[PDB]
């Protein structure tokens, strides 16, 4: 995604910021700052807020706590950091899902992860790792 | 002889800490996780209070690591969660507290390895 | 309940009175200190600095904290009377040599990762 | 992948803002220049002309900040790479796109049906939990 | 007990226990606890209001007469509601013995000064005020004794950073010594030397 | 002036949200029939006042409380919000 | 085996050498860059491989208490030669 | 941007500001302040000196470990200049002598040396060059000092198009000649002076280093108010409590200070000029054993 861009803004990795991620169960957890972003890279929300203030559409939040308060306003669940329980609304979604009647195609369900050789390189961080390349090379051909 | 005043305790103005190191820091109160390389559990008994990580850079001469913040190496030990929370409030530090995690009881049976029909049968020992 | 042992003041009125006496002493002493230590500042600047340092602790609402601060201020004033300090100790109150840290979001975003 | 792909955090890193020069190549600039160009382009256009795509490693703070920024310019073209069927309830009902039974609650199941999934390489810890329940709770698996 | 183990003396232990019981009987209003260590060291935990009486007793009673004040210090334990712990060490030359008196206090509660009882306490008390921030009432002159003039904070507290907050240098523009926010060329490396697998079962604590 | 999305924050176990819950469990699907394109997000609070957030064009948002509202009350204020009348 | 940087400096045994654009090179003008001429890897690569007729061989680095802690090396693998962990000397069974 | 110069730290003594500055003539009155201001923020300083290394000792404690490198040089050889500015990304020129010498005349000091420095800096890839000349420097001035200054200014502009020319006006300070010269005599009413404080000049130079838009601009550093010579000398003697350099200096002081309102000054760099009344006592306290002079605006 980088070479096709016109302006590149360096962000921070997941080990370089206190950030909130929601896993597949709906549980929200926050990371902690282990190191600081290299060079002139800055936090992502900080970059967005600075760009907003430069453009004149200044955003209400200034610090991380204010951004998390905004997150609470948009969604109540995000602030809780170990709660996983939630309401069961299966009936409503199921009843709304019976309207459209799209058909299935005659194509077998083949996942992208067919073999262990496809598991190592999945995202940007993995593709930039020498260890993952070594693992892929070892899996493809063994000695 | 006794004032009998009713107000929360606050010694912020007596510690001499700079103002930028009081309203900007974010302390963490937690039970440190067990080191996965070892089976000992003696390091997960007391509560620890520690400050957030700040910038470290490489020294232009000799390549050492330099830190501009004084509170980076500070760590405090508390017997219980309430004492640590009280300390954090008294010193006027915003805090994040995480409940202690204890491994759940697990039932282990030697007999299960040599099971007649269940799948807990061991292939080798 | 929440009964506590006093230091000098039973309530806030006595603590305010002690603060007033300490301010009177500092205000009276500022020109003598300026002349004796051969400072480059004026008496107006010294009195303004004394006022700023007094108003820095204006949000304290505990008589024990207030009179402990009064004790510390009295100790520092006594330190200043007997010329126990030097010019550097007096002039550390003004930070004439430190660069002015910015306050707005954009400047702090530009300089570094410091929030 | 979690354990050994931290090495990629030390390679191919974005450290400074970059802009396109006269020849069309990427050159380093300051934060002020890149932010000014992006803010000017954002001010010139408005509405559906602006859009955003969220990657697979972005935190909630950046997501909500970008949502607010593009809402201040009257836009709703906020997209993610992975697709989810929006027909019916879509994303309005939270329980429509979550692992409701949860990883901990997997151990209480007696049968499971996997549809078009390879949990070994898509969620290795989820597959480990399924394997543990299969070994201990005599769980029945169908794929 | 082979020659690698420190020998144990029981007569001194019995004598110290008996004297601790005797002292606690004489002054039941102030003493809260009495302890004798395994290496024959007697310590007495008293109420803060009993600093002047108890000490005076230990200095003047015909059976105690602890004439000398060997040391006076404070210990900071942030996990306690009463943060600071004041320790008095007394030496009795007539009976060739030593005793320890322990008291508790916090940041705002003052402790009555014992200059009247022991003159030697004078500087010691100042030192405490310099290092921990404990205020001593009715002191002849209480001020800093060790730190620099104008120093902000009490260094010996557990929440005070090791390197402090400011550092000194010389500036030629103002032609004087100035103080700046502290910046270290090499940061103090923190080592996690403490290990699992507890070593002393005799000090094991209940699992609450 | 153009509505973009609405959000309903309700507390799962609190009684003040009780009637609001009934609303969904009775008629939310029907509402989704009337607005096949309007996004009505539903989220859970915790010891907080039940609320309804409406976002209009260019980022304007207005919030209305829903404590102790019956199903009729909540559906009424909802139709007031979508209909544009105040 | 001391090499030379493309700029002109000598490369340390750890491979460190300032590139063309590094400003820190200015610290060496009117002075010299301290570099050890004897490389440990080259000096140890030229040691002959010892030939012993035992499955397990003991190494203490020579000198007894003046060497490194005594270790035992297994020589069952005929493909390569057992290498001491501390000293770096090599041992090999008498093939053929 | 050659990562080693990415700014780091909180702008302290041990921080990194990403500035590699070569300060020619740093052992003078202005050089010490410029080097101190550069070093107090973590920038690396290269000091080329022609004098005894003993005379340069006062510059050692103004930087952190390894942040100040001293190098021998001379103006007659281009190789020393090339090896001194080889790695620097900023070159500041403060070389200037107020009197003649049998080895260096005004033409050598103010024309040939700055020209060589600018040409070598351009050849070596230096991106920022700062050159300092007098405010009253005119090609038609009666004195050779200002004519040489004027010629030198043109040469630097020709050799280094992106050079920044700074024009201070009779800098005064703790070690300046402007106040000590007048206080050591122990004629006026038609000549006006516009003295400028030394710290203000140093901060202006530093901000010019930081300012990106000040590439080819020319600045005039002047004080807040103008003083007639007579009453300014009266004030100088009154501060010292005292009752009331061969041929070029008297002529130069006898000239009136020029006015250049089109040229940007200290205010364009975000600096409020400090009046002479605040610092006159600090400068002249050492000449001892209140009614400030009237200004014209
Ligand atoms: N009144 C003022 O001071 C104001 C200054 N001027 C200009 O500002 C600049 C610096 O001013 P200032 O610091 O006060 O002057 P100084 O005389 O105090 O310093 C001159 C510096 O330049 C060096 N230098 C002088 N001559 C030579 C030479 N022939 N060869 C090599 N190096 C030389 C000196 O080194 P060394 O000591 O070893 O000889 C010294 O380091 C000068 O260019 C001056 O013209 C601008 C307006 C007036
Ligand atoms: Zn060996």
């Amino acid at each position: 995604g980088a070479p096709m861009a016109d302006v590149i803004l360096p962000g921070a990795a997941y080990t370089e910021k206190s950030a909130t991620y929601v896993n597949t169960e709906g549980r929200a957890q926050q990371t902690k700052v282990a190191v600081t972003p290299p060079g002139l890279a800055r936090e992502d929300w900080k970059i967005i807020r600075a760009l907003s203030e430069i453009a004149g559409m200044t955003l209400p939040y200034d610090t991380l706590d204010q951004v998390r308060s905004r997150l609470e306003e948009v969604s109540p669940n995000l602030v809780r950091y170990d709660d996983v329980e939630g309401a069961n609304y299966f009936q409503q979604a199921n009843e709304l899902s019976k309207l459209v009647n799209q058909q299935l195609l005659a194509d077998p369900l083949v996942p992208p992860q067919l073999t262990i050789k496809d598991f190592y390189m999945t995202d940007s961080i993995s593709r930039a790792s020498q260890t993952m390349a070594k693992c892929v090379k070892a899996v493809t051909e063994g000695i | 002889q006794l004032i009998a005043v009713d107000e929360k305790l606050d010694i912020t103005t007596l510690t001499g800490v700079p103002e930028e190191h009081i309203k900007t820091r974010k302390v963490r109160i937690f039970v440190p996780a067990r080191n996965n390389m070892q089976s000992g559990v003696n390091n997960t008994k007391k509560w620890k209070m520690e400050f957030d990580t700040r910038e470290r850079w490489e020294n232009p001469l000799m390549g050492w690591s330099s830190t501009a913040d004084p509170l980076s190496n500070l760590v405090l030990t508390f017997s219980t969660k309430e004492d640590a929370v009280a300390f954090a409030e008294k010193n006027g530090w915003s805090f994040d507290v995480e409940e202690r995690k204890v491994p759940k009881p697990k039932s282990k049976s030697y007999g299960a390895n040599f099971s007649w029909n269940k799948r807990t049968r061991v292939s080798t020992k | 309940g929440t009964s506590v042992k006093p230091i000098f003041s039973r309530d806030m009125n006595e603590a305010k009175r002690r603060v007033r006496e300490l301010y009177r002493a500092w205000y009276r002493e500022v020109p003598n200190t300026v002349h004796l230590f051969q400072l480059d500042i004026s008496v107006k600047q010294g009195r303004d600095k004394v006022r700023e340092m007094f108003m820095k602790n204006a949000h304290v609402t505990d008589p024990r904290v207030v009179d402990l601060l009064v004790i510390k201020g009295k100790m520092e004033l006594e330190e200043t009377i007997n010329v126990w300090k030097q010019r550097t100790h007096i002039m550390r109150f003004f930070h004439e040599t430190e660069a002015p840290r910015p306050t707005d979001f954009l400047s702090k975003f530009y300089v570094g990762h410091d929030p | 992948k979690t354990r050994f792909a931290y090495d990629g955090l030390k390679r191919q890193r974005l450290t400074q803002p970059m802009i396109r020069n006269e020849k069309g190549l990427l050159t380093y600039t300051t934060w002020e220049d890149a932010l000014s160009r992006v803010a000017g382009m954002l001010q010139s256009f408005q509405g559906n002309d602006v859009a955003a795509i969220a990657g697979g490693l972005v935190d909630a703070e950046a997501l909500v900040a970008l949502k607010d920024l593009l809402n201040r310019v009257d836009s709703d073209s906020l997209c993610t790479e992975e697709v989810f069927p929006t027909a019916g309830a879509g994303t309005d009902l939270r329980s429509n796109y979550l692992l409701n039974t949860t990883i901990a609650g997997v151990e209480e199941a007696d049968v499971i049906l996997l549809v078009g999934t390879n949990p070994r390489f898509e969620a290795p810890l989820f597959n480990a939990r399924i394997r543990k329940s299969w070994l201990h709770n005599d769980l029945k698996v169908a794929l | 007990t082979r020659p690698t183990i420190r020998p144990r003396n029981d007569v001194v232990h019995k004598q110290l226990s008996a004297f601790g019981q005797y002292v606690a009987e004489i002054l039941p209003k102030y003493v809260q606890q009495v302890q004798v260590s395994c290496f024959n060291e007697l310590e007495i935990f008293i109420h803060p209001d009993g600093v002047i009486p108890v000490l005076t007793f230990l200095r003047d009673h015909t059976n105690a007469q602890f004439k000398s004040l060997a040391d006076l210090t404070a210990v900071d334990v942030p996990t306690r509601q009463n943060r600071f712990e004041i320790v008095y060490n007394l030496l009795s030359l007539r009976f060739n013995s030593r005793i320890r008196v322990k008291t508790y206090t916090d940041e705002l509660t003052p402790i009555e000064s014992s200059v009247t009882v022991y003159k030697a306490a004078n500087w010691y008390e100042r030192e405490i005020w310099d290092m921990f921030g404990v205020f001593f009432a009715n002191h002849p002159d209480l001020r800093r004794i060790l730190t620099d003039y104008g120093f902000e904070g009490h260094p010996f507290r557990k929440d005070f950073p090791l390197s402090g907050y400011v550092e000194l240098r010389y500036d030629d523009e103002v032609k004087r010594v100035v103080a700046e926010p502290v910046e270290l060329a090499q940061e103090f490396r923190k080592f996690d030397l403490n290990s699992p697998w507890e070593a002393f079962p005799a000090y094991r604590q209940p699992p609450e | 002036l153009g509505l973009r999305e609405i959000r309903i924050h309700l507390c799962q176990r609190s009684p003040g949200s009780q009637g609001v819950r009934d609303f969904i469990e009775k008629r939310y699907v029907e509402l989704k029939k009337a607005n096949p394109d309007l996004p009505i997000l539903i989220r859970e609070c915790s010891d907080v006042q039940p609320k309804l957030w409406a976002r209009y064009a260019f980022g304007q948002e207005k919030n209305v409380s829903l404590n102790n509202f019956s199903a009729d009350q909540v559906t009424r204020t909802l139709e007031n919000v979508l209909s544009g009348k105040a | 085996g001391v090499r030379t940087s493309p700029t002109g400096e000598k490369v340390t045994h750890t491979g460190q050498a300032y590139d063309d654009g590094d400003y820190r090179r200015v610290r060496f003008s009117d002075r010299q860059k301290e570099v050890n001429e004897n490389f440990a890897i080259d000096l140890i690569a030229e040691q002959p491989v010892s030939e012993v007729g035992s499955r397990v061989i003991s190494c203490d680095g020579g000198g007894g208490a003046l060497g490194h802690p005594r270790v035992y090396i297994n020589l069952d693998k005929e493909t390569k030669t057992g290498t001491c962990g501390y000293c770096g000397l090599q041992f090999r069974q008498p093939h053929h | 941007l050659h990562h080693a110069l990415i700014p780091h730290g909180k702008g302290g003594r041990s921080s990194v500001s990403g500035i590699v500055a070569t300060v020619f003539g740093a052992t003078g009155f202005l050089g010490r302040y410029v080097v101190n201001h550069l070093g107090r923020m973590g920038s690396q300083v290269i000091v080329p000196y022609r004098c005894e290394p003993y005379d340069t000792m006062h510059l050692r404690p103004m930087g952190d470990l390894g942040q100040i490198i001293f190098m021998e040089w001379n103006g007659k050889d281009k190789d020393s200049i090339r090896k001194v500015v080889e790695h620097s990304n900023v070159v500041i020129n403060l070389v200037g002598r107020e009197w003649e010498t049998k080895n260096f005349d005004f033409e050598d000091v103010f024309v040939k040396i700055p020209h060589a420095i600018a040409q070598v800096s351009k050849e070596a890839g230096v991106e920022k060059l700062i050159h300092i000349s007098h405010l009253n420097a005119d090609i038609k001035s009666p004195s050779r000092y200002l004519r040489s200054k004027a010629v030198g200014e043109k040469e630097v502009r020709a050799a280094f198009p992106e050079a920044t020319i700074i024009k201070p006006s009779d800098i005064f300070g703790r070690e300046d000649r402007f106040l000590n010269y007048f206080a050591s005599m122990r004629l006026g009413k038609e000549t006006v002076k516009q003295p400028v404080y030394i710290v203000d000049v140093s901060k202006g130079i530093i901000n010019a280093i930081k300012d990106p838009d000040a590439k080819g601009k020319t600045f005039a550093f002047v004080g807040p108010n103008r003083y007639l010579l007579f009453d300014l000398v009266q004030y100088i003697f009154a501060v010292a409590y005292r009752p009331f350099t061969t041929r070029d200096k008297v002529e130069r002081v006898h000239m009136s200070d020029m006015t250049l309102p089109h040229l940007p000054g200290l205010e364009d760099l975000g600096i409020q000029a400090t009046p002479l009344e605040l610092k006159a006592i600090e400068v002249l306290r050492r000449h001892r054993t209140v009614k400030p002079a009237k200004t014209v605006n």
